[PDB]
């Protein structure tokens, strides 16, 4: 199974706000898809899908504040 | 059939419709009355028209397609494609069959009489259930604007042979339309209006400016009424405007009209001193879906602009008041149908999907530099 | 590294740049001396900038892309996010760090001085040698549009660091409007009566709703304000003078300004005799633009930089309206910032693509009777 | 053995349509066309219709060029393969 990280969206992110979905659970996957749009600090990006599959599970909720780089937010299945 | 109405509509949707100008209209209208060229033509064009839009109608979201509204008005497009591939095979030069045609396009334009509004509260069934989605959102306005022109287009047609094979005019066309007579038309009707609804009304100025002859009143080949309607609506606006913005009935500022004629474009700018509307809110006054509460209008007023190679542009000064242009082909060879077409590039429109963004978007939370 | 040239641009195009108010700006400027601060965002952010555009860049058609002068471009980004690369490791607590920063930003901004002519130059250079190709010029003015936009944001990030640290930067606080205005046709007026011997006058009205009496300031960079007022002078006055015949009689230039809640409202009204709409959409057209005159493109990009827009309606055969929006409030003055992602990338990958519309035959059918 | 080709017919693009005119072609020999790619403009007294690739490969031949009018339903205008090297 392949886990979605939070990266670093600007150089000195430390940390981002989920700050909503743009997708659901049991949704496909293409690379380049608007997975969802984190809220920094210094802008709101649209986190894109870079890996192929299906959402199969939300570990980071919408509105969740303050998640730290690295942090699991979802897990895809191939 | 009835049963076999998607064979009907895929066939017929493989064919582009034929857009024509307005010097056609006239053309065909310049001398003889000749029915069994237009019946031929319009018992196989109608049928293309009707088909190409009600492709694009089973494309869109089905939260918006199941809706009872747009489910009636799909009908009464089923029914009057039927109603018309009835004539495919029947014979020209046989004139009951040309007075039946003519009854059976009344009958169309009858039941099709409500479209818009129809159309309108299928959008509206569909905001009070479901909200709104980005990508069904840009799918709904994408599809009204051609929806709505189809609409026009269909309606110019059977209007075209119904009052002319059922005044100056060649059909629904006056081969000298005073541009002038037909805005203060709008405008009496408009004060009128206001005066009763609010006790209190603008004035009009006109102001002509004939770059092509300077001393000619500004005449051209159009649709009074269509001129009439985005007019209409324009001075309802600017009134409401006008009125809104303002404590006293003794000084209210006159609502200006400039028509100026060039050799491409006759262009006519209204100008109110309303207060104006800032310009986050220009671009929402011509979505559909923004302009049903919790008024269609303007989008409406612009497709008509729109359906002779036109167009109608608002720019507002917030604080002081808007400017709104409608901008019509000089020429009637120049004014030519506008309509869409269902292809596979009409069909990409309706495959797309949420996506990032290209241009940068700030936080709602800034940081504090201090 | 030069060889790791590429590399450090796949690191720092990954990285979304980061948009700034006009209030960050002033809070920072007039709060914070702090040079260390303004040094490690920029160290970052200027390579994420560089980055991002450079990617674009990369995506041109190889015939753009292969020009001496888009070379000549490209190698100067190259150059100035290795000069700041250079200052990554450094530490922000030694005063030699930021002089020598302060420096490198100078050379920075002196080198790229000539950025708008030299990629004007390319696209000529391209132009005048592979005749023509839609899908290409779609590209190439949905890439300049970015780029010149990148480039403005660029430069203002250096501007305001090298005049705070060797207004507040760029941004006056309590920019007069109407000063603005009178500099820039005074400056218009001198060289279009220089050029034709004759000029119009200026009439100027301010309509302030926030507060009826007060003379309309705001929060701006006067030099992106005087930009867009001196390039739209000059048209209005060269259309104003070709237009007309006589010395005695010119039409002034008008010029209104209205503050909104929202919006400061700039317009520009000539009587030089207006131009076709068919021919409005090509002046912000760079391959239109590009003989065998960037000015009006460029002129809306500073307007959309800080979330204003620039726009013109003209009536052919009276004249031309010329409407600039700016925010009213500096926390709504955000900068538009180009992004390179997926959906960027998408917008390269465009394909020659079928009509959406029903395009009208060029010798349209005979309607006219026997 | 024959390359396994497709092969591109002039349609009836207005239900009264029985002649067809090349105004431009879009694809050049070689190009690649995906279905739904534009071909050519197809001209007539009623329309200009861009008509649309509506089986993938690769363009080997024009068999009917540009300008030429009257071109009857059914014609072949160009020929299209499967692979790239059989062109
Ligand atoms: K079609
Ligand atoms: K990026």
């Amino acid at each position: 199974h392949m886990q979605v990280l939070l990266p670093a969206l600007s150089p000195t992110m430390t940390m981002g706000t989920v700050q909503r979905w743009e997708k659901k659970v049991g949704e496909k996957l293409s690379e380049g898809d608007l997975l969802a749009e984190i809220e920094t600090d210094k802008a709101t990006i649209g986190f894109e899908v870079q890996e192929e599959g299906y959402l199969a599970k939300i570990l980071v909720p919408e509105g969740t504040r303050d998640v730290p780089l690295g942090t699991p937010l979802c897990i895809i299945v191939e | 059939s009835l049963a076999g109405a998607p064979k009907y509509i895929e066939h017929f949707s493989k064919f582009s419709p034929s857009p024509l100008s307005m010097k056609q209209f006239l053309d065909f209208g310049s001398s003889n009355a000749c029915e069994k060229t237009s019946f031929t033509f319009l018992r196989q064009e109608l049928p293309v028209r009707l088909a190409n839009i009600m492709k694009e109608i089973n494309l869109l979201p089905d939260r918006v397609l199941s809706t009872p509204s747009v489910q009636l008005v799909q009908s009464w497009y089923v029914q009057s494609l039927l109603d018309i591939m009835e004539f495919l095979d029947k014979d020209p030069e046989d004139h009951r069959t040309l007075s039946q045609f003519t009854d059976a396009l009344v009958t169309i334009r009858n039941r099709h009489n409500d479209v818009v509004p129809t159309m309108a509260q299928g959008v509206l069934e569909y905001k009070d259930t479901y909200g709104d989605d980005p990508v069904s959102n840009q799918n709904i306005q994408y599809f009204l604007d051609r929806f709505y022109l189809s609409r026009i287009s269909i309606r110019m047609l059977i209007n075209q042979h119904t009052l002319i094979f059922d005044p100056k005019h060649i059909g629904s066309i006056d081969p000298n339309c005073s541009v002038s007579d037909v805005v203060k038309d709008a405008y009496d009707m408009a004060k009128l209006l206001c005066d009763k609804y609010y006790m209190a009304s603008p004035d009009l100025e006109i102001q002509e400016v004939n770059a092509t002859n300077a001393t000619q009143p500004i005449h051209m080949v159009y649709v009074p009424s269509h001129l009439y309607h985005m007019l209409f609506e324009l001075f309802k606006n600017a009134m409401r405007a006008t009125v809104e913005s303002h404590e006293s009935s003794l000084t209210l500022p006159p609502i200006k009209i400039m028509v100026a004629l060039g050799e491409e474009d006759l262009s006519i700018k209204m100008s109110d001193r309303g207060g104006g509307v800032p310009l986050r809110k220009i671009e929402r006054l011509f979505s559909y879906m923004y302009s049903t509460a919790p008024g269609y209008g303007l989008p409406i007023s612009r497709l008509y602009a729109k359906y002779f190679q036109g167009d109608l542009q608002l720019f507002s000064m917030e604080g002081f008041g808007t400017d709104a242009v409608i901008y019509l082909k000089a020429l009637s060879t120049d004014s030519v149908e506008r309509l869409p077409v269902y292809n596979k590039s009409a069909w990409r429109h309706y495959q797309t999907i949420q996506e990032a963004g290209d241009w940068c978007v700030p936080s709602t939370e800034p940081k504090n530099t201090s």
